[PDB]
């Protein structure tokens, strides 16, 4: 019975309310992404939970700008709070500048709101890890974030339920040089290790980034593609 | 309610012994209006008993007439939807199926000396529904047994009556007790299979036989009467070994009998099936367990 | 019994038990009951004087908030004071930015708002009372509103607030309420005070009765109650 | 477990947290059952009403909020966190009318109410609002919608839609009903929510105790139905 | 494919439970209303649904 | 009782303590009888002192030409609703030029004391007001409370062991409405001589008493026009 609250360091560990978000955070939705040469692959797992709801509604793959892709596993609600953070941050940059945000100083900047979040003592973390790309100055990037404010850089990641299992997939399976459809075909692969048996072209949800810009695929190549994809 | 049903019965008994049934179809919505009102513990559920015993006035006017059976059909219709809008959830009131229905078997009973085949068992095809899905009775089980019967008397036995009996059998021995007259059914379908002679499906209803135990005490002779379906259960068809107790309950019926010829014959076939089984620890002391009957050694057959 | 204690805090059941308690606070204060009629809206409180200490003219529950509405309150007073200058208020605004008089309805649901928002937070506590709100209008007819502690405000033919909720309901329901003006209904409301609680647990009460309707042309006051004097000499016909 | 008794929103030990799950059922203590369906050109909403007391009124039971010319809605749990979120509702469409000087599709709308509970949930020291919003509305280019609104701020809509206290089960009904391809004649509708609830509560009851909205893509304002087409409707479905 | 998760001895609950009310019936053949009743007579408490959050 | 420390708790059984707190710590003050008739109204407190040496603390203070008050309980409190007193008169001394009607300045009151009894962070407060005025219609005698529910009453009597003082007001309350000043100061401390124990009177130094009149300003005496109204009595009934 400690740590409560937030202001207050440990006898000797960590940030045990930033740990419970993590564990929240990996007992989330499960979700794969892969940098590949010339783009970038997201993809997340989306079970509605009865046979009643609508796949029009609500969107995991969700850009940021017309060249930015983003997903995340965690909670939806604090997802788009700072997904509307971070859209009207991008735009304040693109005022100032005349230019489009290269995602690095988009990582520093949200790391920056989540890390104020943080901070003492009456607000909750984001019970959120992001994956965030982007095809900025032609080499593509990848760049993870967490609820406590930190950032990585990935060439392929998973992150939800059996991420472990996922990763260790991902260690084995992929590598350095593919194209983008043999990173969807590696993603779908990771992910449908890990899914359930019914995968369909509603149950998955793929976003893509080439060079050309961002793409949110549709379900109509992407049941075109995952029709037995092996 | 109650005086709503007060003045509608006692203002509508008149106009069954002159009119057609246009009155019938001005009580229509009313016995729909009064159901629907259905007060809980048995104001309208006798009401409307009331007014199904004048609706079974307007069957003797109309359903006794032609034997139409449309008429009929409507009147089963209007209880359909007089069943369906009202739920009858067992909350104390059901008794507005209770005497319309028992009224409907003595019209059947009437009928069965009366009707021809086909509007009695569309009557029957209409009960089925209302037995067999609202709320069973016990009864209406009964008189299911005879309607049952009924149909089993229209070509007097079948497969496709033997089918109706292998459906009918164990439905209702678990949801109204009964020792006496469902075991008078249940006795039946031995002849239905025998008179499409499965021995093997005697076997299976001979299983359906031998759950209903405890039948004593029932009434004074019902179960000596019995035995006769008992001892035909495998009498001809007997093999050697497993018929003690069939034939010792040859010889327990003409218990009561004074008689020196049907007792005689159970004399001698309760010492002739001995000759049928074989070596056995049961044989060479029951032969001396029956012996002891003083009219047992009054035969040079026995002797022998 | 818990986990009590915030008023922004739920329950393992899911309810907040700081809103119960001060809903049954109300229920220790003075019965007040009102009722309408076909033109205009009746009220009456059953008032106790301590012992003899009072002036039979303080401290008066029928508060007087617009032109034609008043309050019925009960239960802790200066937060009814209090609640009786935010509708004041309310009705002030109303008034200022549109040229005529505050409907029922909205004025009850900004008040239904106020006393909600005062039950969000958890700094400061849900109200203690329970009060009645009457109106009438020549295109609208008659209103009677009534607004629990939590904040649920709708609206009713007739209502009690006190220990006697149920036992003035029991027998107010039983008045053929449409059919009559207003006049019969103000010796009503006073046999039904007069029925509760003669000289039981405490020693001595009086009586207010409130009045709104088109027989003030749409005005709200109290009635001149020693004119027509109409309890006494039926009250002393009430008791056989 | 807790242990931490749960008195404020942080995050527990494997992994929720206990205040928003607890609000899941302050909808429970309503006492209350909503239904929506949405199948073709039309959207019905269908709730019951309990009143007990012949001293109560009628017309100011109701749940239905209108909150826009072309957008309703129905409420459950508890009064004054619905009514308190209907009026924000409505503050904030017509903030979208001003702003942007159309009209407000459903979707944002039941975007902007999340938020404003998940602005609730985030900063502690505010009580999350415990009630569930369904709405309904016309859009051109979609159609009808109907969607849902949680007091987490999870906002959701769907063909079948149902909340409040006995709602697996209606749920579960509507598996078992909208499986079958059949198109929704609006009367289909009409007849399928009745007869839900009617499967659910299992009451079968009069014409005055349900209140149903219904929005159409013939007259695309919100439209409260009248006691003799209910009763129409009632016994259009007796048989 | 319902996310029962009713871990692995209360199957014979379900068994149990729902034989056993075939027994009511004193049937020993086997409906799909025994599922139904052992899925509203067994863990059908926490259930189903938050469904929130992921 | 782990409920019962702050303003906002509800309790289980409803009574949010702290209010009774106060008031048990207003029961701890002076003792003070404010009582009027038809056309004067007159309140007399009891003085207390730290020594022998000492001066007595003072309970009856000015307010307005025609306002002042009685006071039992806590002093900062009583200063600080002194000084909005005197604001709020001379407010309304600006503002419409007329002199306050008392029911609306005690309704301003109860108004200020509502705030500190309802959010957290200010305490109830512990006062002892009996307020005497004059608007058009004569002499009033307002009393409050530290849960803000002011009464108005013919007489009353709070602080310490007031209530045999309540009960002398109970049977001469039908008595008190005819006399004029004297007789009537003179029940006023025939209350007073009662909120006192038996083996020791009321001296001079220790009592004092403000008169207001429908013509006669707010005045306050201090042994000197009060050894006039010492004499004219006879001893208690020993």
């Amino acid at each position: 019975g400690y740590s409560f609250s937030l202001t207050t360091f440990s006898p000797s560990g960590k940030l045990v309310q930033i740990e419970y978000a993590l564990a929240a955070v990996a007992g989330g939705a499960p979700s794969v992404g892969i940098k590949a040469a010339n783009g970038v692959v997201l993809a997340t797992e989306k079970k509605q939970k009865s046979i009643l709801y609508d796949e029009r509604s609500v969107h995991k793959v969700e850009p940021i700008t017309k060249h930015i892709g983003l997903v995340y596993s965690g909670m939806g609600p604090d997802y788009r709070v700072l997904v509307h953070r971070a859209r009207k941050l991008a735009q304040q940059y693109y005022l100032v500048y005349q230019e489009p945000i290269p995602t690095a100083q988009l990582v520093q900047r949200v790391a920056s709101v989540m890390q104020e979040y943080t901070q003492s003592g009456g607000v909750r973390p984001f019970g959120v890890s992001l994956l965030i790309c982007g095809w900025n100055e032609g080499r593509p990037y990848l760049f993870q974030s967490d609820p406590s404010g930190a950032y990585f850089a990935w060439k392929a990641t998973a992150m939800g339920k059996n991420y472990v299992n996922g990763k260790t997939f991902l260690e084995k399976r992929y590598n350095e040089d593919l194209e983008l459809e043999d990173a969807i075909h590696t993603a779908i692969l990771t992910l449908k290790e890990s899914f359930e048996g019914q995968m369909t072209e509603d149950n998955i949800e793929v976003g893509i980034c080439n060079e050309a810009g961002f793409r949110r695929l549709t379900p109509t190549e992407v049941k075109d593609y995952l029709a037995a994809i092996a | 309610m109650a005086d709503g049903g007060s003045e509608r019965a006692d203002g509508r008994i008149v106009k069954m012994e002159v009119d057609y049934s246009a009155t019938v179809d001005q009580r229509l919505p009313e016995c729909a209006k009064l159901a629907k009102e259905g007060r809980l513990q048995e104001v309208i559920e006798t009401l409307l008993s009331l007014e199904k015993q004048t609706r079974t006035a307007s069957d003797m006017v109309s359903t006794s007439r032609i034997l139409v059976a449309v008429v009929k059909m409507c009147y089963e219709a209007k209880e359909w939807d007089l069943l369906n809008e009202n739920i009858m959830l067992l909350s104390k009131r059901r008794s507005q199926l209770k005497q319309a229905v028992a009224k409907m078997v003595q019209q059947c009973c009437t009928y069965v000396e009366e009707i021809t085949d086909l509007p009695i068992k569309l009557r029957l095809i209409d009960t089925l529904r209302m037995v067999t899905e609202g709320k069973i009775y016990v009864e209406i089980e009964r008189a299911r047994l005879t309607k049952t019967l009924a149909t089993i008397k229209e070509q007097n036995g079948d497969v496709k009556e033997a089918a109706s009996i292998l459906q009918e059998l164990q439905v209702e021995t678990y949801g109204s007790m009964e020792k006496k007259e469902r075991v008078e059914f249940i006795l039946e379908q031995m002849r239905l299979c025998l008179a499409v002679k499965d021995y093997i499906r005697t076997q299976i209803i001979s299983k359906k036989i031998n759950t209903k135990f405890f039948q004593e005490e029932n009434t004074e002779k019902l179960k000596l009467k019995y035995y006769n379906l008992m001892i035909q259960l495998d009498q001809h068809e007997g093999s050697y070994l497993s018929i003690c107790k069939h034939y010792r309950a040859i010889y327990d019926t003409p218990c009561i009998q004074a008689e020196s010829e049907k007792w005689q014959q159970a004399l001698k076939s309760v010492v002739l099936y001995v000759i049928l089984a074989p070596f056995d620890n049961e044989q060479s002391d029951l032969v001396h367990r029956i012996s002891g009957d003083k009219k047992l050694e009054e035969i040079p057959k026995y002797k022998d | 019994t818990g986990y009590d204690l915030s008023a922004s805090t739920f329950s393992p059941d899911g309810r907040v038990f700081q809103v119960e308690y001060a809903m049954k606070a109300v229920e220790n204060s003075s019965t007040a009951i009102g009722i309408r009629c076909k033109d205009g809206v009746v009220f009456g409180v059953e008032k106790l004087v301590l012992s003899k200490l009072y002036e039979e003219g303080s401290n008066k529950r029928l508060f007087n908030v617009d032109r034609h509405v008043g309050m019925a309150v009960a239960g802790l007073l200066a937060d009814a004071r209090s609640l009786a200058d935010i509708a004041r208020e309310e009705a002030s605004n109303f008034r200022s930015n549109f040229g005529y008089n505050i409907p029922l309805k909205h004025l009850a649901d900004r008040v239904a708002m106020y006393v909600h928002a005062y039950t969000l937070y958890s700094a400061v506590r849900p109200f203690g009372c329970s009060f009645m709100l009457g109106s009438y209008s020549v295109n609208d007819g008659a209103q009677l509103y009534m607004i629990d502690p939590s904040g649920v405000s709708y609206g009713y033919w007739g209502c009690a607030i006190g220990k006697a909720r149920q036992a003035a309901k029991t027998e107010i329901e039983k008045l053929q309420m449409k059919e009559m003006t207003c006049r019969d209904i103000v010796k009503e409301v006073a046999k039904i005070i007069y029925i509760v609680h003669d000289e039981v647990k405490d020693k001595a009460f009086e009586l207010e009765l409130s009045w709104v309707g088109e027989l003030t042309n749409g005005r709200h006051e109290i009635v001149p109650k020693d004119i027509r004097e109409e309890a006494e000499k039926y009250a002393k016909e009430s008791l056989k | 477990s807790a242990g931490f008794d749960r008195h404020i929103t942080i995050f527990s030990p494997e992994g929720r947290l206990y205040q928003v799950e607890y609000a899941f059922k302050a909808i429970n203590q309503g006492g209350l059952t909503s239904v929506a369906v949405r199948g073709k050109d039309c959207a019905v909403i269908v709730t019951q009403k309990k009143v007990p007391d012949k001293l109560l009124d009628s017309s100011t039971v109701t749940h239905l909020f209108k909150i826009t010319e072309n957008i309703g809605c129905v409420m459950t749990g508890m009064t004054a966190d619905s009514r308190s979120q209907v009026q924000r509702a409505r503050y904030e469409a017509a903030n979208w009318k001003y702003k942007y000087g159309y009209e407000i599709p459903v979707d944002m709308l039941c975007k902007r109410i999340a938020d404003i509970s998940q602005v609730y949930t985030q900063n502690a020291e505010m009580r999350p609002l415990g009630c569930c919003m369904i709405l309904i509305g016309i859009d051109e280019e979609q159609g009808p919608q109907v969607y849902k609104c949680d007091p987490a701020g999870y906002y959701c809509g769907f063909k079948a839609t149902a909340a409040g206290v006995k709602q697996t089960e209606s749920t579960s009904f509507l598996e078992k009903k909208v499986k079958k391809k059949f198109d929704w004649t609006f009367e289909q509708t009409v007849e399928t929510a009745i007869t839900c609830l009617s499967t659910v509560l299992s009451i079968d009851f009069k014409p005055s105790e349900i209140e149903v909205g219904v929005v159409t893509v013939e007259n695309p304002k919100f439209r409260i139905l009248t006691e003799a087409e209910i009763d129409a409707h009632l016994v259009a479905l007796a048989e | 494919a319902r996310p029962d998760k009713i871990s692995g001895a209360d199957i014979n609950s379900i068994c149990q439970e729902s034989g056993m009310l075939a027994v009511r019936e004193n049937r020993y053949i086997v409906l799909a209303k025994d599922f139904e009743k052992a899925y509203k007579t067994v863990i059908k408490k926490d259930e189903q649904e938050h469904e929130f959050y992921k | 009782n782990q409920y019962d420390n702050d303003v906002t708790v509800w309790s289980p059984q409803g009574r949010i303590h702290q209010i009774e707190y106060a008031m048990e710590a207003v029961k701890q003050g002076s003792a003070t009888v404010g009582l009027k008739s038809k056309t004067h109204a007159v309140l007399v407190a009891l003085k207390r002192a730290q020594s022998e040496l000492a001066a007595h603390q003072k309970k009856i203070l000015h307010v307005d030409n025609h306002i002042g008050i009685s006071i039992a309980g806590l002093t900062a409190d009583a200063r600080l609703l002194c000084n909005f007193m005197r604001q709020e008169c001379l407010d309304s001394r600006f503002v419409f030029d007329r002199p306050l009607p008392v029911s609306r300045l005690v309704s301003l009151i109860g108004s200020k004391t509502q705030i500190p009894t309802q959010r957290y962070g200010r305490r109830p407060y512990g006062v002892g007001l009996l307020i005497a005025g004059y608007d058009d219609m004569g002499p009033h005698i307002f009393q409050t409370c530290p849960s803000a529910n002011y009464f108005d009453c013919r007489a009353m009597s709070i602080g310490a062991r007031s209530q045999s003082a309540r009960t002398y007001l109970e049977r001469h309350m039908s008595e008190f409405m005819e006399c004029n000043l004297n007789e009537l100061v003179k029940h006023g401390l025939r209350a007073l001589r009662e909120t006192l124990p038996a083996e020791q009177d009321l001296t001079t130094k220790n009592v004092s008493i403000g008169i207001v009149g429908k013509d006669l300003e707010f005045t306050i005496y201090d042994d000197d026009d009060v050894s006039p109204f010492l004499e004219g009595l006879e001893e208690r009934p020993q």
